[PDB]
Order: structure tokens, then C-alpha cells, then sequence
């Protein structure tokens, strides 16, 4: 092959390579921080839905 | 946390209807179908507000 042809495909490589890798490492911090705060889609654990309520007038006022 | 509220003894003193339950009981309907107006609304405000030292007048 030509030296032209292994050098640009060594720089496709290395650009792709260099992507994946910033990309792993912005993941793990997003998910350190997503698990300390809690404020994103992920680590949302369920609690109890507010449907299951019931409104109607019961039987004694103080409530 | 927040010291809690209540009325003065002088705000919870009336006169009593001092009868037994046999003189409730035996008047009950009659009591129900000539005093509906102050009674409902007593039993709505008690049931809306939800609190008896808003609902004593």
C-alpha cells in the first residue's frame, strides 16, 4: 500500500479512537454525578404513586 | 417545633341541651327536617376545613 494511504488511515484510527475515549470518560462522570444527585433519568428509583389517593369526604372530618 | 394553638375556656362555653338520648332519638326526624340550615352548614364547614378551633361560632 501507499505510505499516503496508512498514514491517513492511522489518522482516521486515531481520530475515531480518540472520540470513543472522551466518550467513556464523560459517561463515567455522568454517572458518578447522576448517582450522587439524583436529578437525571438514571438511578430513579420508584416511590409510591399519588393515583392510588383517595379524595372523596370520608366519614370523620379530621383528616 | 410550633407551639400549639387552642381557645380560651370563654370561647367554648354555651348553654347545653342537657336531654337524654331517648328525647334525641324520639325527635330525631323532626329535629333533622326543621333545623337542616344551621346543621349543614356547621357539617360543611367542619368537613371543608378540617379543623374544630376554626369551627366553633
Amino acid at each position: 500500500d501507499a505510505p499516503e494511504k496508512n498514514y491517513e488511515r492511522t489518522m482516521a484510527i486515531l481520530q475515531i479512537e480518540s472520540e470513543k475515549a472522551e466518550l467513556r470518560l464523560k459517561e463515567l462522570e455522568v454517572r458518578r454525578l447522576m448517582r450522587a444527585k439524583g436529578d437525571g433519568p438514571w438511578f430513579q428509583y420508584p416511590t409510591i404513586d399519588k393515583a392510588l389517593i383517595d379524595h372523596s369526604p370520608k366519614a370523620t372530618p379530621d383528616n | 417545633p410550633g407551639i400549639v394553638e387552642l381557645p380560651s375556656l370563654e370561647d367554648l362555653k354555651v348553654q347545653e341541651v342537657k336531654v337524654s338520648s331517648s328525647v334525641l332519638k324520639a325527635a330525631a326526624h323532626h329535629y333533622g327536617a326543621q333545623c337542616d340550615k344551621p346543621n349543614k352548614e356547621f357539617m360543611l364547614c367542619r368537613w371543608e376545613e378540617k379543623d374544630p378551633r376554626r369551627c366553633l361560632e
